[PDB]
């Protein structure tokens, strides 16, 4: 199952 | 024996025709387990694989916040990447992510992925340890500033280390009927004359799974390597997976070449003729 | 930016044999930016019900699909891929060889 985590470049 | 999953991601905006499209799909080795597509008409995250297709309806609610999520972000992402490299906003740009773990045959973490590009090419990467950046170039050193800061390698680590595995090891047990069987190649030759003096061998492997496969011709024991036509192993569409190699052999010397099939599907490597 | 030509093949999923039922597919790949126009031709025609994969892309970034549709070969009729993409002047066209 996926990474949750949402980080911006 | 080892295994992978892998999540892969692309943003493709298109000016003046609504907001990017965002596609991803996931694997676990060569086989397509789920995917999202946010131009579908009610876009979910959706099973592609039967032994997923047991896992329950929270399951498929927080996969599919994550591929929205995910799209949201990259959406900011791309116009934010448009001022790192002064662009103007009238082009299509493409944004792609990879990430995920393999694992050896006792189930243990090999190594883990994180990776980007831009316009298809390499933008950030996380380095094998789990806690360093590669950036490609300066704009993705000003990502890179603020991943360091927010410590997103120390997140990617303990998923990569730890949920990664773990549902990899429990997608490898429900669907070992399929994950877990190695389909051999079928395997022959054709003979293509072209000339009086000329005639190609082709060495076909077909129905194969998984993708990973060698194929060599040799010419009195020799690779034939520069000389071999090899076309890129191609998906069938039932799962499984096709490749030929092919020579052009002088009249009368076909015997001089022998076609060399590896795959792990098979007890030994076979060696195969031209058989009139 | 940097653009790269889709590689094309068109082929069967199962050998071919006349009058027996199959799948016709043209695999491109190698290819970049993602958009790209891909035509499965019966007979110079464009046929009708064609499906696709959902995109994807190798170690290398490029991307590649399957377009695939139910087939039923006869000695007579032609089959062939047609594609067009941002690096093609013009579309191309790779005609189905059950030899290849």
């Amino acid at each position: 199952r996926r990474f949750s985590r949402s980080p911006i470049r | 024996g080892s295994h992978s999953m892998r999540y892969f991601h692309t943003s493709v905006s298109r000016p003046g025709r609504g907001e990017p499209r965002f596609i991803t799909v996931g694997y676990v080795d060569d086989t397509l387990f789920v995917r999202f597509d946010s131009d579908a008409a009610s876009p979910r995250e959706e099973p592609r694989a039967p032994w997923i297709e047991q896992e329950g309806p929270e399951y498929w609610d927080r996969e599919t916040q994550i591929c929205k999520a995910k799209a949201q972000t990259d959406r900011e992402d791309l116009r934010t990447l448009l001022r790192y490299y002064n662009q103007s906003e009238a082009g299509s740009h493409t944004l792609q992510n990879m990430y995920g773990c393999d694992v050896g045959p006792d189930g243990r973490l090999l190594r883990g992925y994180h990776q980007d590009a831009y316009d298809g090419k390499d933008y950030i990467a996380l380095n094998e340890d789990l806690s360093s950046w590669t950036a490609a170039d300066t704009a993705a050193q000003i990502t890179q500033r603020k991943w360091e800061a927010a410590r997103v390698a120390e997140q990617l680590r303990a998923y990569l280390e730890g949920e990664c595995v773990e549902w990899l090891r429990r997608y490898l047990e429900n669907g070992k009927e399929t994950l877990q069987r190695a389909d051999p190649p079928k395997t022959h030759v054709t003979h293509h004359p072209i000339s009086d003096h000329e005639a190609t061998l082709r060495c076909w492997a077909l129905g194969f799974y998984p993708a990973e496969i060698t194929l060599t011709w040799q010419r009195d024991g020799e690779d034939q390597t520069q000389d071999t036509e090899l076309v890129e192993t191609r998906p069938a569409g039932d799962r499984t997976f096709q490749k030929w190699a092919a020579v052009v052999v002088p009249s009368g010397e076909e015997q001089r070449y022998t076609c060399h099939v590896q795959h792990e599907g098979l007890p030994k490597p076979l060696t195969l003729r031209w058989e009139p | 930016m940097i653009q790269r030509t889709p590689k094309i093949q068109v082929y069967s999923r199962h050998p071919a044999e006349n009058g027996k039922s199959n799948f016709l597919n043209c695999y491109v790949s190698g290819f970049h930016p993602s958009d790209i126009e891909v035509d499965l031709l019966k007979n110079g025609e464009r046929i009708e019900k064609v499906e696709h994969s959902d995109l994807s892309f190798s170690k290398d970034w490029s991307f590649y699909l399957l377009y695939y549709t139910e087939f039923t070969p006869t000695e007579k009729d032609e089959y062939a891929c047609r594609v067009n993409h941002v690096t093609l002047s013009q579309p191309k066209i790779v005609k189905w060889d059950r030899d290849m």
